């Protein structure tokens, strides 16, 4: 759900 | 040999500091990890 | 002296064992998560 | 007294040594379920 | 294979 | 990308 950076792909893992 | 033992503590204490730092940044990345796992499945299911 | 000494190795005990008791619970969520990994590789491929 | 407050800093030690180790081993293990999320999401998109 | 909660979508990740 | 023990589906998670 909410997260991921807000998505991006991922967002390479939210920036780790 | 009291200031000695006394070094030795301060060292304990520094690397148990250390270590629970580093727990709380496994804490969180494991949580990302959670949310991956949870969104693959949903944006399949 | 002494007792001051062996407070702190009581507050370091302590603090220890809610350290390895942290450890557990994380090692046991991660099985939970590499499980899960497994299992959307397998109802997919 | 002082022979048996450093026992139980060796043991203490000991333990540290050994969260440490594990430590170490958990983030490899979070290392690869980073890896089979990613290889997941991407053999998909 | 075994486990999930024995299954119910994940059951939250068997509650954690 | 690289890893998983170069495929063998997954290499059981590169043996853990």
């Amino acid at each position: 759900x909410g997260x991921x950076x807000x998505x991006x792909x991922x967002x390479x893992x939210x920036x780790x | 040999r009291m200031k000695q033992i006394e070094d030795k503590i301060e060292e304990i204490e520094s690397k148990q500091k250390k270590i629970e730092n580093e727990i709380a940044r496994i804490k969180k990345l494991l949580q990302l990890t959670v949310w991956g796992i949870k969104q693959l499945q949903a944006r399949i299911l």
